[PDB]
């Protein structure tokens, strides 16, 4: 979990 | 009883807070013009196109006119950059972490060391194709003449190193590891804490740390896994930290900095 993302 | 925003201030006015780690986002930004990158004008299969790379492929001219924007020189710091500036100078600024991309927190007079612009920077690009780094300078002209950087090595598009979505975090990003439990005191000002792993990191702090937020609306991880060391001023943040400045006695000093560092740009 270390890469860029948005909740949805 | 439950810690408030004075309690904060005096906290702080008393020193018992020195390792103070800040976390910013939008809304800090919005103050200074700075666009909503979800709303553009100041091609949106869905918001986050702008910062994916698969759209960026197919059609990169619109993060390209949006960085023409946000490059540095053309907005200028607020009351919330300077006082963050202020707690720096004072000793009390363990490590600021910003998801903007404006530059606007080293142009307060941050040093980059102090920094973790956690989700990239226009300041370096890279090569989508080869991977070859370059100075954010070096494309600087192509983005002004709206063009699309495109590497001297294979012709490639270069990209300026802003984080989008799917991509790692700066490496400069893994200083949370040892600020947030090393932190005295967490400041979370202007964010919906919606962007991962960014939002994850007001919970890396211990549950004796008070994590002050400034923000029109209680967001993310601090509603539903709340402390009791949480402090919540929630409305406009730029009144929410002249709030704060007072409770602080930092108002003239604040009004000294901003005036001497807004001239210093002419
Ligand atoms: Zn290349």
């Amino acid at each position: 979990g270390g890469a860029k993302r948005h909740r949805k | 009883g439950k810690l408030s925003l004075q309690d904060v201030a005096e906290l702080i006015r008393a020193r018992a807070c020195q390792r103070v780690v800040v976390m910013v986002g939008a809304g800090i930004s919005t103050p200074s013009g700075i666009p909503d990158f979800r709303s553009p004008g100041s091609d949106l299969p869905y918001p986050e196109a702008i910062f994916e790379l698969p759209f960026f492929f197919h059609n990169p001219k619109p993060f390209f006119t949006l960085a023409k924007e946000l490059y540095p020189g053309n907005y200028k710091p607020n009351v919330t950059h300077y006082f963050l500036r202020l707690l720096h100078d004072k000793g009390l600024l363990l490590r600021l972490y910003t998801q903007n991309i404006d530059g606007l927190e080293r142009v307060s007079g941050i040093p980059a060391s102090k920094l973790v612009e956690a989700h990239g920077t226009f300041a370096s690009a890279t090569c989508t194709v080869c991977q070859r780094p370059f100075p954010g300078e070096d494309i600087r002209a192509d983005v002004m003449a709206d063009r699309v950087p495109r590497c001297p090595v294979c012709t490639g598009v270069v990209k300026p190193d802003i984080v989008f979505f799917g991509e790692p975090l700066p490496q400069r990003f893994l200083l949370h590891v040892v600020d947030f439990p090393m932190a005295d005191l967490l400041l979370i000002l202007g964010t919906s804490l919606e962007v991962e792993p960014f939002a994850s990191l007001t919970e890396a702090v211990r549950s004796s740390v008070p994590r002050l937020l400034i923000n029109r609306d209680l967001v993310g991880p601090l509603a539903w896994h709340p402390r009791s060391r949480d402090v919540a001023q929630l409305g406009d943040v730029v009144h929410g930290v002249e709030s704060l400045v007072e409770l602080l006695g930092w108002t003239e000093e604040m009004r000294d900095l901003v005036q001497r560092e807004t001239g210093k740009l002419d």
